[PDB]
């Protein structure tokens, strides 16, 4: 009990850091990270980082092939074929 | 015709048999056509039938079923329909049906609360009534071949009423229910009546009467739902309704039985459901043996589109199918090479079945409007297949020089005019052959020399997602094989380029192989991973980079 | 009695020392745990973390079919394919109906060539609904 808690501290920020460290240099290559290195401000009052965030639209819909060859009309109608309404 | 003031007496005398001897009477007078237009001229006559049938009906129907055939025997004739109106007689039998609805049921609300004799009245009562609402639908069934009167009675509440009738008689089924379904499918052909038909739920009360025996209640309630089946909605009811069990039965039987089964079949679950009934012995019954027919083999075709079914046709060692290739190449029926391509589609042990005629389907498909589709066909169904040994037969076949003259067919002319070609397909089938095939190593080293005209045809043919997704899918074929893998991954490969260009493409498909190849080129080059997380990262905050460059 | 190793590091065993090494990497994760927010997308990170695998004796994670189709048709059917297909029903619905009141018993039910040479399936196209036929005539006395 005399020093765990301040090593395990350490320890678990130092895993959660490599995590993310892994990460980055998995997708963003190495010109970008040192690009975004200088495009950033720590705050001390704050207790973070400071940059220009935006989002970070969509597609409506796409026509679909059908395989329904039946599109032939079929029904006929009162109220079309003849002139006259159902009520 | 010497009595016939007699029966007007006997209607006039106050006695229930006294009234129904002279209507039997003269229902049996009519029965003949002959006198026929000299008592519906008779204006005294009737007259006093329908004042009779509006009279004597209620507490008697032994005379409302003699005075409404006769009205059948008059309207059995057209000639006849305007003496017919010109009397109220029309609306009679829609009071009399409007009546005996509720008065059915308020009996059956009865029956549930009654003794023993009196069950046995009320069932000889709706027994008589069945037959009285029978004769009296097929009275306005004859008199609606006029559609202005037909018109005119589905204004008053007409389908309303024959739903009614319908679930009247859907237990017990009688002459009701056959008139009932007829004059329904006479007027299933309109929309409006097809509306307030299927709003009163009747596709259930049809599947509910399956099995029937009496065929022409068969004919009449398959026609009717042949005739509801053309919309989207009705299919599934169907189809999750139990239609297809004991339809597919009905095959050797009745004749619509087919008409419907196709309908049916062009859903997944009416294949999935016949995967398990004997109709699949069936078909190849009348395919076989020579007396088959266009929607036989349509809706076999429709059929081995499941795995069971291709099980089911090909046999159990190769017997099945060796026959319907026979048929299909001998008489060179287009609708066989499709089912055969369509068996030929699904993966498994099946695809050894076809391991015996590649090279004569291969010849087929090299020299062959119907020839060019029976070779499409052919190669279709030599591009589904995988297990076979494909580098035999990549030389022994010389299927290299033959798909290089057939890949640079039409090439460098602008996808405008020449991507609507009808060589076109064939090249697709190619490609999808070439990828099937390149899976191999000895059949990769064999196609190497196709490798630029691959490459040629990537940069020109571009219009259509689907023949890029076949080329890309071909590349990354290649790619996975080590003795071919460095040879298209070049620091500057017009390959990779091109996926570099298609990474950010609309289709998903499209952009899926080309991660699946892409992340095989950065795992044996660690440059290429760069370039590819460079173009990544610029396709997602390029807005970022685009603002800090105007703040610049 | 328990023996020793060394885990990941040689850090000081000082109350402040100790409080600094924390404080700074706490400061470096910070930026790292934003840089990993804002520009990877959710999809590659969760990827990422399911498919990483962090180590007990070292200090460091190791981060280690069928065809395809177009998104509607059941089979690799091409554009002009599928273009002619599209034209040919748009000529289908283009078709005028049989009359009410017409002798057209024969539903015939016949196979298109442009589906029979195309469409991989649903190749029979029906012409006209069933229509029942009351049996009338117009023959006066025989």
């Amino acid at each position: 009990r005399q020093v765990e808690a301040m090593l395990d501290d350490i320890r678990q920020l130092r895993k959660e850091l490599l995590l993310n460290i892994a990460i980055i240099d998995e997708y963003i290559p190495v010109e970008h990270v040192e690009l975004i290195e200088k495009y950033v401000s720590w705050s001390e009052e704050h207790g973070d980082w400071q940059l220009k965030a935006i989002a970070y639209s969509a597609p409506p819909a796409k026509k679909e092939f059908s395989n329904n060859n039946q599109t032939v009309p079929m029904y006929y109608s009162y109220r079309a074929d003849l002139g006259a309404s159902t009520a | 015709l010497g009595k016939i003031d007699e029966y007007i007496e006997c209607f006039y005398g106050e006695t229930s048999v006294e009234k129904n001897k002279g209507a039997v009477a003269l229902y049996e007078l009519s029965k003949n056509p002959q006198n026929l237009t000299q008592l519906v001229n008779n204006e005294t006559l009737m007259m006093a039938l329908a004042r009779v049938f509006r009279e004597d009906w209620k507490k008697h129907f032994e005379v409302g079923t003699n005075i409404m055939n006769l009205f059948v025997n008059i309207s059995k004739f057209s000639c006849l329909h305007g003496i017919l109106l010109h009397h109220k007689i029309g609306t009679l039998c829609v009071n009399a049906m409007e009546h005996e609805t509720k008065r059915y049921d308020f009996w059956i609300a009865e029956m549930k609360k009654t003794d023993q004799e009196t069950l046995r009245k009320l069932k000889t009562a709706i027994r008589k009534q069945a037959m009285l609402l029978a004769a009296c639908v097929t009275f306005l069934t004859n008199l609606a071949t006029d559609i202005s009167v037909e018109l005119k009675m589905v204004r008053r509440n007409l389908v309303a009423l024959l739903v009614k009738c319908l679930q009247m008689s859907s237990e017990s089924t009688s002459s009701l229910t056959t008139a009932t379904i007829k004059f329904l499918l006479k007027l299933s052909i309109f929309d409006e009546n097809k509306i307030v038909m299927e709003q009163n739920g009747t596709i259930e009360k049809l599947l509910k009467l399956f099995p029937i025996q009496d065929p022409e209640l068969r004919k009449a309630v398959i026609m009717l739902l042949f005739n509801f089946s053309f919309d989207s909605k009705n299919l599934p009811k169907m189809v999750n309704g139990g239609l297809v069990p004991h339809m597919a039965s009905l095959l050797d039987s009745d004749t619509k039985a087919l008409n419907m089964m196709y309908l049916l079949s062009c859903n997944d679950d009416a294949k999935a459901m016949l995967a398990y009934t004997d109709a699949i012995k069936l078909l190849m019954k009348d395919v076989l043996s020579g007396t088959g027919s266009e929607v036989t083999k349509a809706v076999l075709l429709n059929i081995c589109l499941e795995k069971r079914n291709a099980q089911l046709v090909c046999g159990q060692r190769g017997q099945g199918l060796d026959l319907l290739m026979e048929m299909s190449i001998n008489s060179r029926d287009l609708m066989l090479i499709k089912v055969v391509r369509a068996i030929s589609s699904h993966e498994g042990a099946t695809q050894n079945m076809f391991l015996k005629w590649i090279e004569t389907l291969i010849g087929i498909a090299k020299n062959e409007e119907s020839k060019s589709s029976f070779g499409l066909e052919c190669m279709g169904t030599v591009a589904e297949l995988k297990v076979a040994p494909w580098a035999k037969i990549i030389q022994s076949e010389n299927l290299v020089p033959w798909m290089k003259t057939q890949l640079q067919e039409g090439i460098d002319e602008s996808e405008e005019v020449t991507v609507l070609r009808d060589i076109k397909p064939l090249q697709l089938q190619i490609v999808i052959a070439c990828g099937t095939m390149a899976r191999q190593l000895d059949a990769a080293r064999l196609l190497a020399p196709l490798i630029d005209t691959f490459v040629q045809l990537l940069q020109s043919c571009q219009i259509d997602d689907e023949f890029v997704v076949q080329l890309l899918y071909v590349f990354l074929q290649f790619l996975k094989h080590k003795e071919l893998s460095a040879r298209l991954m070049t620091q500057d490969s017009a390959l990779g380029a091109h996926m570099i260009d298609l990474m950010h493409d609309a289709n998903a498909v499209v952009r899926e192989v080309c991660d699946n190849a892409l992340l095989i080129m950065g795992e044996h080059s660690k440059e290429w991973a760069k370039r590819i997380a460079g173009e990544r990262f610029k396709w997602h905050n390029a807005q970022w980079l685009e603002m800090v460059e105007r703040d610049d | 009695h328990h023996h020793h190793s060394q885990d990941g590091g040689a850090y000081s065993d000082e109350r402040q020392d100790l409080d600094q090494t924390i404080a700074e990497v706490s400061k470096e994760l910070k930026l790292k745990l934003l840089i990993v927010e804002n520009f990877i997308p959710r999809d590659v990170s969760e990827r990422i973390k399911e498919r990483a695998e962090w180590n007990e004796d070292s200090f460091e994670w190791n981060v280690n079919k069928r065809l395809v189709a177009t998104p509607g048709c059941r089979r690799p059917m091409s554009m002009c394919e599928r273009m002619l297909v599209e034209t040919a029903r748009e000529q289908f619905g283009a078709q005028r109906r049989p009359p009410i009141s017409g002798s057209g018993s024969f539903v015939e039910a016949t196979i298109p060539e442009e589906t029979i040479r195309f469409c991989g399936e649903n190749v029979v196209v029906f012409s006209a609904l069933e229509r029942f036929v009351p049996e009338v005539t117009d023959s006066d006395p025989s």
